[PDB]
């Protein structure tokens, strides 16, 4: 269990989202989407959700797990739409 | 169709926007609309006759009495604001000087002087109240009536101060007769007969112009100089600081009554013959005033000088009016 | 420390003394005093139930104005009057016109007692009463003044009583008779007991409620503030009556009360009755004028008279009956002759209002309803000119109000004529004629508007001339309050 | 020219109505009707308008003229519907 | 006779003296005084522009309450609140909750200057200021008290600041930082100059106008009365700044002003911005929050700073830009998380309101409008549960408000993180983070609601637990002001 | 759903419907909600520390300080109603005694006595203003703070009367130095050093409980008995009736301050140990008070007796509290 701040693309607010240290960036994005998609952001089926570190913009591979991302607890992450 | 006005129609086109005073006090009497039949009833009723003889037929004449304006511009609203402040001052004196034990510090002589020269004034002050309230109901213009209205309220005020103090004095000196003996002093004490004759006679001068002169121009200055000015100065030298301050506080009302009276006389002197009309009335009443001042002040300590100052000061009131 | 009021109050009214340099009758002329043979000592038993002193007065009255004037200033830019029901606006224009200067005149009526009452307590209470009416005249001038730029009708708050407009004559007729041309004792009875305690008090209570119900808080605050000053001086008649009854005059006291109550009722049936049952919006009517009269005015009079040892006037039963008729006639009259008043009369005869009326007054539609039926047909059929008059109505020589009564299926309109010294007088009721007969010299040569018209005093001698004689011109002349909106329901 | 007060049947108010001393009671009733019929009272064609002195109820013949009725100026008259 | 005020005024503030039995630093502890090296003599140059004496104060303030309380009593039985727009009721419940006890707290802030200011004139004006805030706290408790029986929400007028509800924390965060934990000189600058003169003054002027436009004269009179007391004490910062600039501290004065204005802006963007553009009925909106800010707040600051010899804060341009965004985010946040506040947030996104928004803020619909599009579809399609949250939003560690910004087609939401001594802090703006960095020890160990949640201080550690932690329960928890009425326009 | 209450939730179930006083003055301070971190900021800030040490850690203890109730139940609204009435009384005295020419009747000796013993009080009165306003910002309950609020307003009031009269006195006696010499008298005249040392030291007693004792229980009674009671009685015997009345008027405020102080002490004595805590503080400060009274009154005419009465009357204030 690890806390991160979700800054979902096209949303208007950053939110607290608990992920698991074993989660994949894909699974992280899924947990973040739950709080933005179909609440304040329209789904985009023709796109893929990617996880980026907010402070420096580091793009994390889809398959990398939280445990290997070197994140600070509560770290803010951008969840963006990519191809 | 008649277009809406910027003010009351009788005040329209004044260049100067009407004050609250003018808005609520001008041209209100309607009995002056039909001199031949002031009231909406048979023209021969006694009240019809009373107003035709004592208001309309008065030798004190003017074409537009409704033009009169109170120099103080008193309105009911501002009258109570003004007087509530003065009463707070006066009730404060009563309250705190009592706490100080002021009345117990007076000498026996002075206490007896109060029973004779001070407390019986409740009768003379109420007589002025009656005198000014009659002026109210017979004057030819609402602005004149209003001055008499507030003046009457002031007279009731003096009566009230006097009634209150008489009680306090009786509580402090139960054996003097305070509250109990004033009617006999007023009716039988020679010091009071001058004033009593003066006011009793003036009280039946029904002509509005004469009532104004007898009550406001002759009687009041005489009463104010004897009972407020002279008795008050004496009170302070005798150790009674409360009465000295009280009299001074009431004299503020007197000064205001003189200001509007002076204003009315000024207006009257706009018409030829009125100066002479007013002087004849004063000449007729002045003798009773001198007599009132002489009988009251001569009985006071250093009385003969009190008579010279009172006579001089009261005449000065009329002198300054012309 | 301070004394308790009860400790020194009496000294404020221990002001009677035995005149010596003038006689008692000179100092207190009977025509102004009305001591009626009762001695000064006997009048000193006079004891006002509601006591008050100068310092309490200026203090309490200062706060009353502070609040009423503060409320006005606060709601001023709101312009409620601009969106108020036209029936309510009319109610106010009527109120200020008929009352403002009569309020001010009442201070002279109070001054009459202040100088000529032989009862010391009456003289002081009248001095405060004098102050009260001074406030009422000024505040009820200052408030409508805010609306002068909205309509010339608001100028009548000051102008009205200075005109010969029929309603103004009826007003002065009443007020001059009750308080301006009577002796001190008579005034306390006829004005403060009969009129203020008996009608004005409750009426202002209901008027202030109506204002609030209408959403006019400025007027509501104004009226309820004024009304609290009432009991302080309306109380003056009670003790005078007690003294007259306890001495030799019970009949004299009774007669003054009979006259005053009847004359009050008549002015009330035209200035208040029409307002409650026709000007006030249907959904705002908490009770009928008749219901109001029975609960708040009539019952109170009976208790008051009983407690005083007096009897119910001879006309009491008739008065009860008239609660069903009189004001309906005064309303129809004012509406039909609407160009002659300075406010817009509200018809109040829409289908819904008509069933309410039928509910409050069984038989209304088959009587009063018929006249209104004709008026409505003409309006529906484009003959508005048949809804305004071409002649003057017959005027009562006592109340100076039109002589009207039940029309339609129970036609009962009567004229109580009286020939007196070569002149034919007309009276709208048995009681109005009687007020004339018990004291003919008090009304004898007064002429009502009809009398003046017939004597050639109104020139040109036509309707346009009568309107000019009454100071009425387009802009203030009355018309239908809702501009005939209620007609649409009939098509 | 003579003034009379008209108390028209079924109306609610008495009115001032100037008639002529030469007028017939019929013509008087006609002048009175002008101010009540079709204003506040429905016409009654099957009836005849009659003039009655209000104070005592004296019924005047249709053909009698004002000049012979012995009326006081301003006298009140009832204008009633009869057969 | 009486003296002219100008003749003796100065003696009232000729109260400084040279201590002897204690040292000057003991009598005026720097942490409380903030004299900052500037001598007592130099501080005596302090000259308040608006002067007033004790007797004028008790006299003028007595009348102000007489009027405000008279108006309340008069309109009380009217129950305007019962029929007022729900958006207006919410505005009041919010107002009283966030302000009543902070007003009262400001008297202590005033007392701080009254005791510790080295400027005599500042000490006396602060004594009157202390009295002013005492009145504001009491009157803004007494008025809402009239509505306690109508809804528990009115109890928050007193309760709010005693809770850990997020809005209350944001309020205390601001007020404790600006006026309760600062030295005397700092208070006069940050509170009276930056906040009261810069924001509160104009805001109360607009609020009182809004009340009147809404037909709530009780509240309108309340607010405008309170606002007249403002300049008397809001004036205190000006002369302090003059003295600091004329001596060695211009930079110190500038920094305090920069901090205070930014922190004021943030609280304002959530408590006032949302109200003007969304709670106030469309037809009652005389101008937008941005227009209000540019005309009445921003221009005034520039003139004030220029006249004082100070510069426009470094963040000025950004601040200008944010007038287009910030409050829209604060509104969406409060509405989305509506169960967490004590009033009912009004959505304000009906078709008509949305075109107004597009007019006042070009690009609104393609940004803020999209989030609202999704929310609206869900409500139209019966998925209301997707319009309330299941997690907490990220909270700024300075302003304690959610970190939100432009969404949709111009997505620009950013977090100004900062790692300080082994802890990661989040800030909603460049300026909020800077306020932390120029004085870290003042905020270092404070924890926002999110921090407390993550530390295990909120138990149960779920939404129901967070609500209980914030003292919120059904009855006061917020929902849509118009009960989703605006949804009907979308079907 | 939570049902609406009949009153504020913290006042619910009181049997007795809450008064306006309780509605607008109770349980308002929020810094007492978190003793470990009173303010919503870092817990180590100097202000956090100041309140924890001087408010929370005070030896004067009680479990529910918010239960305190002002015996006078003063609220801002009623405070101004009360004081506007008292100021009307006082401004009335100023106005009318001036008209009377009261200051010109004072002897030269007395005038010089005023310059020494009366006008410099503007410094001591302002010091009390500072003293009571500090009590306001450190007290543990809003009801306690409010009493200190109005008391501070009263102190500013006395300062103001003094400032006004100093001007009037300077206008009447331009060569005495009125308004100009007070700081040097206050700082260098031995008659004032007792009071100056007392107030300067008390002004730095930061513990709320001690501030209350030093300022309200020890210093004020001493200042009130010396400057109001003693100087006032002397003033009246010397012909200065204005100061005698003024001092009496200000003593009304003093009596009210004593009533709430007495109420707080009563409440404190509900907890064991507080009587002893308060007595220790009084024992520590009383000596400076005696010293203040001795230096001021001994310099006055018949000074040694003024010292015995002042010492006796001020102690009596505390005696009656227990
Ligand atoms: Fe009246
Ligand atoms: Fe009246
Ligand atoms: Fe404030
Ligand atoms: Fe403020």
């Amino acid at each position: 269990t690890f806390p991160i701040m979700s800054n979902f693309e096209r949303d208007f607010v950053i939110q607290l989202v608990p992920v698991d240290t074993e989660d994949t960036m894909d699974q992280v994005a899924e947990k973040c989407a739950y709080h933005s998609i179909n609440r304040r952001v329209h789904p985009q089926p023709e796109k893929i959700l990617r996880v980026r570190r907010h402070e420096d913009g580091t793009l994390f591979p889809r398959g990398m797990i939280v445990s290997d991302a070197g994140l600070r607890p509560t770290e803010t992450l951008d969840i963006i739409f990519m191809d | 169709a008649l277009k809406p006005l910027k003010t009351w129609s009788h005040l329209a086109g004044n260049r100067r926007r009407p004050s609250e005073y003018e808005v609520v006090s001008t041209n209100l009497h309607y009995f002056t609309d039909n001199p031949e039949r002031p009231w909406e009833l048979d023209s021969n009723l006694p009240m019809q006759t009373w107003y035709k003889k004592y208001c309309f037929d008065s030798p004190l004449k003017h074409d537009d009495w409704n033009a009169f304006r109170d120099p103080d511009q008193l309105v009911y609203r501002t009258y109570n604001l003004l007087q509530d402040g003065q009463e707070s001052y006066v009730q404060g004196l009563f309250d705190q000087l009592n706490d100080r034990g002021h009345d117990q510090m007076l000498t026996r002589e002075w206490v007896e002087t109060l029973a004779r020269f001070y407390t019986p004034a409740r009768y003379l002050f109420h007589a002025l109240q009656m005198g000014s309230v009659y002026i109210h109901q017979i004057a030819p213009a609402s602005t004149i009536t209003n001055c008499a209205t507030y003046e009457t309220a002031d007279h009731l005020r003096w009566l009230t101060h006097t009634a209150y103090r008489t009680r306090e004095l009786a509580n402090c000196y139960p054996d003097v007769g305070f509250g109990k003996r004033e009617r006999d002093v007023w009716e039988n004490d020679p010091a009071w007969q001058g004033f009593r004759e003066l006011i009793e006679k003036a009280l039946i001068a029904w002509d509005w112009g004469e009532a104004f002169t007898a009550i406001n121009l002759v009687t009041k200055p005489a009463v104010e100089e004897a009972l407020l000015q002279q008795l008050g100065s004496l009170a302070q030298s005798e150790g009674d600081t409360l009465l000295g301050l009280l009299a001074q506080a009431q004299k503020r009302d007197a000064e205001r009554h003189r200001r509007w009276s002076s204003a009315l006389v000024k207006m009257a002197l706009e018409k030829e013959g009125n100066r002479e009309v007013l002087q004849k009335w004063v000449a007729k009443w002045e003798p009773l005033a001198d007599k009132a001042i002489e009988a009251y002040c001569s009985a006071l300590p250093d009385g003969e000088n009190a008579i010279v100052e009172a006579k001089s000061a009261s005449r000065y009131v009329r002198q300054m009016m012309g | 420390s301070m004394l308790k009021r009860e400790d020194w109050y009496d000294l404020t009214r221990t002001t009677n003394w035995t005149p010596k340099y003038v006689t008692e009758n000179e100092l207190f002329p009977e025509e102004m005093s009305g001591a009626r043979g009762i001695s000064m000592e006997a009048w000193e038993k006079y004891d006002e139930p509601y006591k008050i002193t100068y310092p309490e007065y200026v203090s309490i009255q200062r706060e009353k104005d502070s609040g009423a004037y503060s409320i006005k200033a606060a709601l001023e830019r709101d312009g409620f009057v601009d969106r108020a029901d036209p029936g309510w606006v009319s109610t106010m224009q009527l109120h200020f016109g008929a009352i403002a200067l009569e309020e001010y005149a009442a201070s002279t009526a109070e001054a009459r007692m202040a100088r000529f009452a032989k009862a010391p307590g009456n003289r002081n209470m009248a001095t405060f009463g004098m102050m009260d009416e001074n406030r009422h005249g000024q505040i009820q001038l200052y408030f409508p003044y805010a609306n002068v730029k909205r309509s010339r009708k608001w100028d009548w708050a000051h102008k009205a009583i200075h005109t010969n407009e029929w309603a103004a004559i009826a007003a002065r007729s009443f007020f001059d008779d009750m308080m301006m041309t009577r002796d001190s004792v008579a005034v306390s009875i006829m004005l403060t007991f009969a009129f203020e305690t008996g009608f004005g008090n409750m009426q202002f209570l209901g008027l202030a409620a109506d204002a609030a119900e209408a959403g006019d808080h400025t007027f509501a605050s104004l009226i309820s503030s004024i009304q609290t000053d009432e009991s302080r001086h309306a109380q003056q008649g009670g003790p005078s009556l007690k003294i007259l009854v306890e001495n030799g005059k019970k009949d004299e006291a009774q007669q003054m009360v009979d006259v005053a109550i009847w004359r009050s009722w008549k002015l009330f049936s035209v200035l208040t009755g029409p307002i409650m049952d026709y000007y006030t919006p249907l959904e705002s009517r908490n009770q009928s004028f008749k219901e109001f009269m029975l609960e708040w005015i009539v019952a109170q009079f009976e208790r008051q008279l009983l407690d005083l040892g007096l009897d119910k006037p001879w006309y009491w039963d008739q008065f009860m009956q008239d609660l069903d008729e009189t004001h309906h006639g005064m309303h129809l009259g004012v509406w039909y002759w609407r160009p002659t008043v300075w406010w817009d009369p509200a018809a109040g005869v829409s289908p819904e209002e008509r069933e309410w009326l039928e509910e409050k007054y069984p038989g209304w539609n088959d009587t009063w309803g018929q006249c209104w039926d004709v008026i409505t047909d003409n309006l529906v059929n484009g003959k508005p000119e048949l809804t305004v008059p071409e002649t003057l109505p017959t005027i009562c020589n006592m109340c100076n109000l039109p002589i009207a009564h039940t029309p339609g299926n129970k036609w009962n309109v009567k004229d109580y004529q009286l020939e007196y010294e070569g002149r034919l007088y007309h009276f709208g009721s048995e009681a109005d004629r009687w007020c004339f007969q018990i004291d003919p010299e008090r009304y004898e040569n007064h002429t009502n508007l009809v009398d003046r018209f017939l004597k050639g005093e109104i020139q040109p001698a036509d309707l346009a001339g009568a309107l000019m004689y009454m100071s009425l011109e387009p802009g203030v002349m009355g018309d239908d309050a809702h501009d005939y909106e209620w007609v649409k329901a009939y098509q």
